[PDB]
């Protein structure tokens, strides 16, 4: 006699049935069998007859014009004023006032992280103009109807008559009652005088009915566009105009006049809105790049639609159009694109849109089979590739195939064939009998199944169902419930009996379900399935997304935000970028009905290849067979079924069909997957045989393709019309390709209808401007009190959607100042409004509301900024804004407080710190130590956690109590073990000494304990609760969510904690804290913030006075580039650093369904893998372990050997990639990152002693990153400034200080293998347990430099290869070439080292690419091979790290080397001169290398020491032995010994062959071999620093006894050049100069090259002059040359590089780059007569900025000299920027006092165009000039290198040239 | 100037051959307005 209200805000769809039922019972007779009975309604019926005896009853509208009276009310009223609105926005804003002070906290974080504070306020937003005004009688208006509605909406949800008498008590003169009856009344100046009957709303002036869903409508739309203007009110920089709020409030008015003059059906124009905001934004794009030709008839498309609209429904679509285009910015466009939902959702009409679905179903065609054959064929060929690729072995049976095929001797040869070959077979993959590849699992956890999906009825109950009842809609089952009911999944003897026809005819039946909020008459329809047919879907989806979907890159469907944000910039770079070098189009295809024409023919054999690579047969394939033999039926109308016994036998058939017995086709939310998998075959088919460079990105229904195209730099106008009429060519035909494909599948696509751009992108509602997320804040503001489904309206849940809303918009946006202010507001409001009303606690508070002064004050700030883990439970501090994924909470609040504490001098901020530093810590017993597994990095706290464990704990108690009531077996049992091991294995885990919680948390989750408390979990449904369990749990959580909420309050209005000083180096109290809390020290879950560890003010490196003084100081170093545009137009060059983000927060661009765990058995092994890093081998927690895993299994398992191995050196806050690893989530937009790169080389300082320092270097990054960026944008002078940020706290730096766990308590487990089948019993595939050797020990400290280098370097190597080999993702990480070595090393002896490796490496990858001709030529395989093993390493970027050190400069220079010529020395010339100095040590010195016996031994470290790569390195080993001890061609001796180990590596390198098949074979083959000639060692690379290799090796020797080395110039030639005021001007002298040629022979003549051949020309100006100048400043140019060559001629001469930077994306990730390599070519002496070398980077090298020149005046005043010299040879074609140059050097030139010589490079061509300013503009110092001319120079070119000369003080104002 | 391979071909006793040219008009050219490898040409020059 109790339910629960459960429905607050507009999640359901929306009907107009009831209320079309209820009118028809109050005109006259019984209820008509489809009412829904309730008391609720009976009531109502009853008080609406005895006020409807009036006669307004028969001229009443209903739901579908219901409205329409409605939205005219409302928009005259909103015209209207009132006196009631004035009390509302009054007392608002009297609310805001005195909650004015709060903003100060965020003011003082901004001040001291060196920002300016906007002025206005954002608080007090509503005190400028918001009355007696059109827009503040629009915005109270508004706000009064949203209250008005809330108001009505608790009334209605309430319960009993107590909480509707305390709202009367609360509204009084707005509200009325009428006793003796259930009759209440709402009036208002506005709606009239609305008759809210209990479950029905009634309006007498608007003279119509409805019920709660359209009052919830109403509410949302109303509060979406108050606070949507709200927070658009008052932002702090010019974004947007202020015509953008006029705008929206024409464009509401416009919509309202729309719908109150067109009906429900006018509801398609705001259809139609959307895409005409996106072609306006299309149309705004191309302005920027105008030249290219824009494709496809979108605009058309719009246009035609309307004038259609303008013609039909009035002229009031031609207004709102009208008002729409009147829009002219881009971000206020955006605003208009975020509310397609602030007008309302349509009463659909469900027979329509099921007559036109059953059509279109049943809608047959004529579609190819062909296509399908070839794009099934590519699919297999694809995954055959990747299985080979990755597990050396086929997946064929050449029993089953023919003989006249190539591919019979390309399987006994375990290879893979050329392109020649697979276009012999390139249709024919189906004709091979493909045989397993990929083990299914005998179960899988309930987590990835069971969900509230509401599993549907069988035929058996829906028959009796209707031969009982007489209508009415139907009730679903539930999942858990039937789960739990039913026996576990076995998914292997599922699919067998599927695979055996199997799903008997009876379980086929399908409901639909009307979906909510999608803005289409016709609507949309999601389904629920019967168990048995979800089961099959519900594993194959999930099947498919873990094994197959990785494969691919389009297919973004089981991907995070910032995941598809690494891919969209992959797919966008050519957007935006000023140049015609990257042209990328954009097509958006959007099919007609895609998941309706999906149908059988089609996919027959790709489903087929998949169910054969399964193991299965025909059982995808049976999908449309289930649709063809199913039932399909209506949910909510019932009486239509007719059942003929046999068949469906549909009633009423005549007005349009409601069900039926079978359909060819598909429906909504049902094999997405394998539906996107085919139409992306048939994308990528298409787009690869036309254009090969092209990316796809797919979720199934709004597909994107993005073909790319590169055009060359220097191209002319003719030209570049060709390529762009080309492209669009090209372009064109790739997209008729695509709509043949899909005519040929029985898609169509719409022609009209598929966007077109190339400076455009949308992806799911996300817009990409110009490589720029653009960001919308409308739905997420919008969003706000919007709470979600089956949850309860707490103030915790309430601030937590608004804060999630506010951090998500911040990942899509930039300036977070924004989103603070937003979040601020739409929290203060969200909070009054909860405050207004409690529901739950079911009364207003008046503990909050009534105080003042200060009280009030404390209790908001509390209750906003307090995060959940420090006393309250409801907000969240700043310091998450800076970091998502932060691994522990406690530390970012600490900072916070602290900063904000120590940053101010007012008192009730430090009382507000006090409270956050003791948050009042509890009890120390049992029922708290749970939390720690729950949620880790928490405190036990007096006043209870989050409700999670509440929940879990009630349910569990519920569960224990009421075991017996669940009919299976195998969940009984393992619920009884859990109840009496759970208490004891707590008991165990506390006695654990050191508490290491994570380990703990992930031991408790994976035992069996996991299974319960996992399903426990997943309760999170109310009416699950009440179907499952009885009255009792209900009851008790609803007292414990009552008694939580009054303990909430009480602590956000505790006292006030009285102060007791500021407290040192937060992190260290967040540790302390922890202790006191659960007694003992605690590890891990400490871990500092770099708001703490970085200092609050960077700065730039000019003006820091660090130097290099005082110490070797470390810092994080920041390099912004000139390219930042703060504009949204760039893009920039770069691409960004945001970091990983792992899956397990619900964030995955949409809401589906989520990954929470795996497995139990896999997460043990994860432990069993975390062995040794914090716990020894014979001890009790191994122990442990081990009888865990041998519980969750038989005995006979066998168990892998757990490893021999000691990462003793690392981390413990590192431990799985699972949960929380990998910190870093870019909180801010990756668009201004595209201008900056953060290097921390520098902070390799700190391992100057060692000490195992090991923290995480990506917060730094992201901090720095985020807030230099702020920065940036708030001050646009320092567009080039590289910052550097500094350390503050020391106390905070942690050494590791290694520790390990340990007990004397042993715990013995039970059997869970004989007890639990079905849920553990063959979860996990085999292993094939190998057998060790004991890998004789290193010895490896004994050693000097020169004696171990070549075994690093050897180490390397095969790791590198084997890891190549194998298609691991492990080949590109920077963890195998670090950079704590390079800098204490022997160069030769690393390099020839490397030279080993690879040369191994290339004998397993012989092993591997092993044909049946190849074998008879093998000298040229082994090189081959070699050479795609250095092709790969070409490809690893961050070897080129190795040309910091000078050593290994000069030893990799020594040998000739082709100099590259760009300052930003990039991947690739870096890793061509390693290349070449490899390829050079073979071919040329290959003996020395496998002689010299004691060099010969293989030294192998432990970085991976797993099984894996072990035997994998002894089979390198004697591979490489074995193609060596030869000389001639093999034997087939050999051949055997080569294929038996290629047989091993196929066995232990996973795959489906038996274990080893033996062990005594194993060892005969390979002792004397590699067994005794491996020295392994038990430790890692990087701290070998420690001990031989930090010991420098000095270099001893000198030279190789060369001469002198005279030096030499060549010819010249001078001319005149003189000067005067009037310039007149000839027409010949232009005619015969002006005209540029190109013809080079002697540019090919100028053989040496450092950066063009410069120095050549350079040599002759300064043999003549006659100074001798001490300090020259070389400017423009790219890399040494001309520099270096000033370097050789004058020995007493130092330098000013002014060389640009132009960073490109093919860098390494943070790490700063490296100076020219031309200087480092120089010398030891050149180079320190260069001022700094390893600090020009961190100088500006704008020419057109004046900070570059300020930076020369510095450096001349640091240093005791003067400049004499300069030189500029920057080579441009432009103008304005050479204009700036010269302006800028003429203003330098006369900031310089003494005697002055200046070169300038220049083209004649441009000294005659007036519009080059170079002479008239520069010749304001220099009275003496001459040009000169050289004797190498371009056949025909008019380069003159122009010479000024000046003593000092000459002026000469200006002078033309004559 | 710009680019123009002018394409034609010949027939001998039986069989047929190509034949290119950069100064010729027989009206099926392929043609280009812009070099764009003339670097590639300063090395071929350096590498002779
Ligand atoms: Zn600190
Ligand atoms: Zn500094």
């Amino acid at each position: 006699n109790i339910l629960r209200n459960s429905d607050y805000n507009l999640n359901s769809p929306l009907i107009e049935d009831p209320a079309r039922l209820m009118l028809e019972w109050l005109k006259t007779g019984n209820r008509p069998y489809r009412m829904t009975l309730t008391d609720n309604c009976s009531r109502s019926f009853r008080v609406l007859k005895d006020y409807f005896k009036k006669v307004d009853l028969g001229s009443l509208k209903v739901g579908g014009m219901a409205a329409q009276s409605m939205i005219s009310l409302w928009l005259y009223g909103a015209h209207s004023e009132s006196n009631r609105s004035r009390r509302c926005i009054t007392d608002l804003a009297h609310f805001y006032s005195k909650s004015s002070p709060i903003e100060k906290l965020l003011n003082l974080t901004l001040g001291n992280r060196g920002l300016r504070i906007p002025p206005e306020g954002v608080l007090s937003c509503l005190e400028r103009v918001d009355y007696d005004n059109a827009f503040g009688r629009y915005l109270a208006n508004t706000y009064s109807s949203y209250l008005f509605f809330h108001v009505i909406t608790l009334y209605m949800n309430a319960l009993d008559w107590d909480e509707e008498k305390t709202i009367l008590a609360l509204w009084k003169d707005l509200t009325s009652v009428d006793i003796g009856k259930d009759l209440v009344k709402f009036k208002d100046q506005i709606w009239g005088l609305l008759i809210v009957t209990k479950d029905f709303v009634y309006s007498q002036s608007s003279n119509c009915l409805f019920d709660r869903n359209y009052t919830l409508m109403l509410k949302d739309l109303f509060l979406s566009r108050f606070n949507s203007l709200m927070v658009l009110l008052s932002p702090p920089e010019p974004r947007y105009s202020d015509d953008l709020i006029s705008q929206l409030c024409q464009l509401y008015i416009a919509g309202d006049q729309v719908l109150s003059m067109c009906g429900n059906s006018g509801y398609e124009v705001i259809k139609i809105l959307e895409p005409y905001v996106v072609n306006s934004l299309v149309q705004r794009a191309e302005k920027f790049r105008p030249l290219i030709h824009s494709l496809g008839d979108f605009p058309v498309f719009i246009k035609d639609k309307v004038s259609q609209l303008e013609e039909t429904f009035g002229p009031c679509a031609r207004r709102f159009f009208r008002a729409l285009d009147q829009f002219d910015n881009i971000h206020d466009l955006v605003f208009v694109f975020g509310c397609y939902r602030h007008w309302g959702h349509p009463y659909i009409d469900y027979r329509k849109g099921l007559s036109k679905l059953y059509d279109q179903v049943h809608l047959k065609k004529m579609i190819d089979k062909s296509y399908q054959e070839c794009l099934a064929s590519d699919l297999a060929r694809r995954i055959l590739r990747w299985g080979f690729d990755k597990y050396s072995k086929w997946y064929l049976d050449s029993r089953f195939l023919a003989r006249d095929h190539p591919l019979t001797p390309y399987i006994k040869t375990q290879t893979w064939p050329p392109k020649h070959i697979v276009d012999l077979v390139g249709d024919t993959w189906h004709k091979l009998p493909i045989t397993q590849i990929f083990e299914i699992p005998e179960s899988m956890d309930p987590s990835e199944i069971l969900d509230d999906k509401s599993h549907s009825f069988t035929r058996t109950r829906l028959a009796s169902w209707l031969s009982e009842n007489r209508g009415g809609p139907v009730p679903s089952e539930k999942v858990i419930i039937t789960a739990l009911s039913k026996p576990p999944v076995n998914p292997r003897e599922f699919l067998r009996s599927i695979d055996l026809g199997g799903l008997p005819d009876e379980d086929l039946i399908i409901g639909l379900k009307p979906k909510e909020r999608e803005l289409k008459i016709e609507g949309r329809f999601f389904a629920l399935m019967s168990w048995n047919l979800r089961l099959y879907f519900v594993i194959t989806e999930k099947l498919l997304a873990n094994y197959i979907l990785p494969l691919f890159d389009a297919l973004t469907m089981t991907d995070n935000l910032n995941k598809v944000f690494k891919k969209l910039i992959d797919r966008v770079t050519g957007q935006g970028l000023l140049d015609y070098s990257r042209v990328t189009y954009a097509f958006h295809l959007d099919y007609e009905k895609w998941n309706n024409h999906q149908r059988l023919e089609s996919t027959e054999d790709v489903f087929s290849v998949l169910d054969q690579v399964f193991g299965l047969k025909r059982v995808f394939s049976r999908t449309h067979e289930f649709f063809q033999k199913a039932w399909i039926y209506y949910s909510d109308r019932s009486d239509l079924i007719g059942l003929r016994e046999d068949q469906i036998y549909c009633l009423d058939a005549s007005n349009g069909p409601t069900c039926w017995n079978g359909q060819d086709g598909g429906l909504e939310g049902l094999r997405q997957k394998g539906w996107s998998l085919v139409s992306l075959l048939m994308i990528d088919r298409e787009s690869q045989i036309r254009n090969t460079r092209t990316k796809i990105l797919a979720q199934g229904d709004n597909q994107v393709l993005c073909p790319t195209y590169m055009l060359s730099p220097g191209l002319s106008q003719e030209g570049l019309l060709y390529e762009l009429e080309r492209i669009s060519r090209n372009a064109l035909s790739i997209y008729r390709a695509v709509e043949e494909g899909a005519s040929k599948l029985g898609l169509i696509i719409k022609k009209e209808e598929t966007m077109c751009s190339y400076d455009f992108l949308i992806y799911g509602k996300t817009p990409l401007f110009r490589g720029n997320i653009l960001v919308p804040e409308s739905k997420r503001w919008a969003r706000v009190s919007c709470v979600s489904n089956d949850q309860i309206v707490n103030l915790a849940n309430i601030m937590s959607t608004v804060s999630t809303n506010a951090l998500t918009v911040a990942q899509h946006s930039q300036s977070l100042i924004k989103p603070m202010r937003d979040f601020l507001l739409m929290s203060v409001q969200a909070v009054f409004h909860y405050l207004l009303f409690s529901p739950i606690l079911k009364g207003r508070v008046y503990k909050i509301l009534s105080a003042e002064g200060e009280s009030f004050l404390l209790a908001m700030s509390r209750i906003i900024y307090l995060d959940p883990s420090l006393g309250g439970i409801s907000g969240m501090s700043l310091g998450r804004f800076h970091i998502r994924q932060f691994s522990d909470p406690v530390s970012e609040g600490l900072s916070f407080w602290r900063e904000i504490w120590l940053s101010s001098q007012e008192s009730w901020i430090h009382a507000l710190c006090q409270e956050a530093g003791n948050p009042d810590l509890g009890e120390r017993t049992l029922e708290s130590f749970t939390r720690l597994l729950e949620d880790p990095t928490t405190l036990n706290i007096r006043g209870g956690a989050s409700p999670t464990i509440l929940l879990k704990d009630a349910i569990r108690k519920a569960l224990y109590d009421e075991v017996d009531k669940v009919e299976n077996s195998e969940f009984r049992e393992a619920i009884l073990l859990s109840k009496t091991h759970r208490d004891n294995f707590i008991l165990f885990l506390i006695s654990v000494e050191p508490l290491f919680p994570r380990f703990l948390s992930e031991l408790f989750s994976s035992s069996f304990l996991g299974i319960p408390e996992s399903i426990i979990g997943l309760i999170q449904n109310s009416r699950t609760i009440r179907r499952q369990f009885r009255k009792s749990l209900s009851k008790t959580l609803e007292e414990s969510f009552y008694n939580s909420e009054i303990h909430g309050i009480s602590r956000m209005t505790q006292t006030p904690q009285r102060v007791g000083g500021v407290w040192p180096c937060s992190s260290e109290r967040a540790d302390l804290l922890r202790e006191i809390s659960w007694g003992r020290k605690v590890v891990g879950t400490t871990v500092p913030h770099p708001s703490e560890m970085l200092g609050l003010l960077p700065k730039s490196s000019i003006s820091c006075t660090c130097g290099a003084t005082g110490g070797g100081n470390p810092r994080v170093s920041v390099s912004v580039l000139p390219s930042f545009d703060q504009s949204f137009f760039s893009r920039g060059p770069l691409k960004g650093y945001l970091g990983s983000s792992t899956s397990m927060s619900t964030q995955l661009f949409h809401a589906w369904e989520k990954v929470t765990n795996v497995h139990v058995v896999k997460r043990a092994l994860s432990l069993k893998e975390s062995i040794n890093w914090f716990i020894t081998r014979d001890s009790n927690l191994a122990q442990a372990l081990i009888r865990n895993i041998m519980s969750l299994t038989g005995p006979d398992f066998p168990l892998e050997e757990a490893p021999v191995f000691k990462r003793t050196g690392s981390a413990l806050h590192r431990f799985k990639s699972a949960r929380y690893s990998e910190g870093g989530y870019s909180s801010v937009c990756p668009n201004l990152l595209s201008h900056i790169s953060v290097s921390t080389d520098t902070m390799s300082d700190l391992t100057q002693d060692g000490k195992n320092y090991d923290f995480m270097f990506q917060p730094l990054m992201l901090y720095a990153q985020t807030w230099t960026s702020e920065l940036v944008q708030r001050d646009t002078r320092l567009r080039d400034s590289t910052f550097h940020w500094h350390l503050r706290c020391n106390r905070c730096v942690r050494p590791i200080d290694d520790v390990t766990l340990e007990t004397s308590q042993i715990f013995e487990f039970p059997d869970v293998s004989k007890r639990i089948s079905r849920m553990v019993s063959g979860a996990v595939p085999h292993f094939q347990r190998l057998p060790d050797i004991r890998l004789r020990p290193g010895d490896f400290e004994s050693l000097s430099g020169r004696e171990k280098s070549h075994h690093i370097g050897s180490a390397q190597g095969l790791l590198y290869s084997i890891l190549v080999a194998i298609h691991d993702s492990g080949y590109n990480d920077g963890t195998i070439f670090p950079v704590n070595i390079y800098g204490k090393v022997s160069p030769r002896d690393y390099l020839r080292g490397l030279a080993r490796g690879v040369l191994i490496g290339s004998s397993i990858c012989f092993l591997t690419r092993m044909t049946n001709i190849n074998i008879n030529r093998p000298l040229e395989l082994v090189s081959g091979v070699i050479s795609y093993i250095l092709l790969r390493l070409d490809n690893h970027p961050s070897l080129y790290i190795m040309l910091r050190e000078p050593s290994l400069r000069g030893e990799i220079f020594s040998i000739p080397q082709k100099i590259p010529a760009a300052y930003p020395t990039t991947m690739k010339e870096g890793n061509r001169s390693i290349l070449c100095y490899l390829q050079h040590v073979l071919r040329y010195e290959r003996e020395i290398i496998t002689a010299s016996p004691e060099n010969d031994w293989l030294w192998i470290f432990s970085d991976f020491r797993s099984a894996k790569m072990t035997y994998l390195s002894l089979i390198t080993y004697q591979s490489h032995l074995l193609l060596q001890r030869v000389e001639r061609n093999l034997s087939k001796s050999m051949r055997d010994n080569l294929r038996q180990l290629s047989s091993l590596m196929r066995q232990v390198l996973g795959g489906h062959g038996e274990d080893t098949l033996e062990s005594d074979d194993n060892i005969q083959r390979l002792l004397k071999d590699s067994l005794r000639r491996t020295r392994w060692v038990d430790q890692e690379v990087r701290h070998a620093a420690r001990t031989m290799t930090g010991d420098y090796s000095p270099n001893k020797k000198v030279s190789r006894k060369v001469g002198c080395s005279e030096w030499v110039c060549s010819a010249q030639q001078v001319a005149v050049s003189t000067s005067a005021n009037p310039a007149p001007v000839s027409e010949l002298d232009i005619r015969a100069l002006s005209k540029r040629f190109q013809n080079p022979l002697i540019s090919g003549l100028r053989v040496v090259q450092w950066a063009t051949g410069a120095h050549y020309k350079l040599k002759p100006i300064l043999d003549d002059l006659n100074v001798f100048p001490s300090l020259c400043l070389v400017v423009g140019d790219g890399s040494g040359g001309i520099s270096r060559a000033v370097l050789n001629m004058f020995p007493d001469a130092k330098l000013v590089f002014n060389s640009l930077l132009e960073v490109n994306d093919l860098m390494a990730s943070g790490t700063h780059p490296l100076p020219p390599s031309a200087i480092m070519r120089g010398g030891n002496d050149i180079v320190s007569r260069v001022i700094d070398l390893d600090s020009i980077w961190e100088k500006p090298s704008d020419l057109r900025n004046l900070a570059t020149w300020k930076y020369f005046q510095s450096v001349q005043k640091q240093v005791n000299m003067s400049y004499d010299l300069i030189i500029c040879d920057a080579e441009v074609t432009d103008i304005a920027s050479i204009n700036r140059i010269t302006l800028l050097m003429s203003d330098f030139a006369l900031s310089i006092d003494g005697p002055l010589y200046l070169v300038f490079k220049t083209y004649g061509t441009m000294l005659v165009n007036p519009n080059y300013k170079a002479i008239q503009h520069l010749s304001r110092a220099f009275p003496s000039v001459t040009g000169f001319i050289t004797q190498v120079t371009s056949s025909f070119s008019s380069e003159l290198y122009l010479r000024f000369s000046k003593r000092g003080k000459f002026f000469r104002d200006a002078e033309y040239l004559t | 100037r710009p680019i123009t391979y002018y394409f034609r071909k010949q027939v001998i006793r039986g069989n047929v051959y190509l034949s290119w040219s950069w100064s010729n008009d027989t009206s099926v050219f392929k043609r280009v307005a812009c070099n764009s490898s003339l670097s590639l040409s300063s090395h071929w020059i350096r590498l002779i």
